[PDB]
């Protein structure tokens, strides 16, 4: 459930979600310092244990800090339309808007 | 048709394969992989080519990848059916671990057996008492089952 898109330049591994391997969507950070997509670490906590998947350290859902710096810079990254065929590229922050105007789509 | 996580993870392995290990998806079902691990050096399995089958359950990455040896092998962490007794594949697994993580673990397990985590009854203990004997038997099995690269 992260951002399944081509990042060009490629996505830096610091912004990749260990759980879904996509760019962090709604980045959050754990007390232990790891980042996930807000929705992925909740999914891991709810049915995998209240531990951080990266090191099995106790985690708990009320300890997910919004990683506002990561969210900000990931949304400013250049990406390509993931509608296969389309050849449009823009700041990830705007991908969504572009969707309402894609030649390839719904 | 197959989850992006599996799709992306696959490309990375084929792209940057783990040293001493060759693994490709099933040309008929991506959830299955055909693995070949070269016996570690200085280890009892030196000079042998081992085949394993790794399968990714539907609950993956929440549930661990099931792996099994296809090539017979004398080692305290593998049973007669070829099943591997390893922590990270049982309770110590995490949706954060990957296929590469499993491949690397199994390989280290050859370079140096872990006689308890838990362990496949038999060999497990024989490797404890007559470790010299256990090792010659493993070398023997390696020449017998993993030297004709079937
Ligand atoms: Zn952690
Ligand atoms: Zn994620
Ligand atoms: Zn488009």
């Amino acid at each position: 459930q992260g951002y399944d898109v081509e990042f060009d330049p490629p996505l830096e591994s610091k912004y990749e979600c260990p759980i879904c391997l996509m760019a962090l969507r709604e980045a959050v950070q754990t007390p232990c310092g790891h980042r996930f997509c807000k929705a992925c670490i909740i999914k891991s906590i709810r049915d995998a244990g209240h531990k951080c998947p990266v090191d099995n350290e106790i985690l708990l859902e009320n300890q997910l800090f919004p990683d506002n710096f990561a969210k900000r810079e990931i949304l400013s990254l250049m990406v390509k339309c993931p509608n296969e065929g389309c050849l449009h590229k823009m700041e990830l922050r705007h991908l969504e808007d572009h969707q309402a105007h894609c030649e390839f789509a719904l | 048709g197959l989850p992006r996580r599996i799709i992306k993870e696959t490309q990375r392995l084929l792209a940057e394969p783990v040293p001493g290990i060759k693994a490709e998806p099933d040309e008929s079902n991506a959830r299955y992989f055909h693995v070949v691990i070269a016996g570690p050096q200085d280890s009892p399995f030196e000079g042998g080519t081992f085949k394993l089958e790794l399968f990714l359950p539907e609950e993956y990455p929440m549930a661990a990848p099931k792996v099994r040896f296809m090539t017979k092998i004398y080692h305290p962490n593998v049973d007669k059916l070829g099943r591997i007794c390893l922590d990270i594949l049982k309770d110590k697994w995490s949706p954060a671990l990957q296929i590469r993580t499993v491949l690397l673990s199994i390989q280290a397990l050859l370079s140096a057996p872990n006689p308890d985590d838990p362990l496949a009854n038999d060999v497990a203990e024989q490797w404890k008492t007559n470790e010299a004997q256990a090792i010659e038997t493993a070398r023997a099995w390696t020449r017998l089952y993993a030297m004709n690269n079937i």
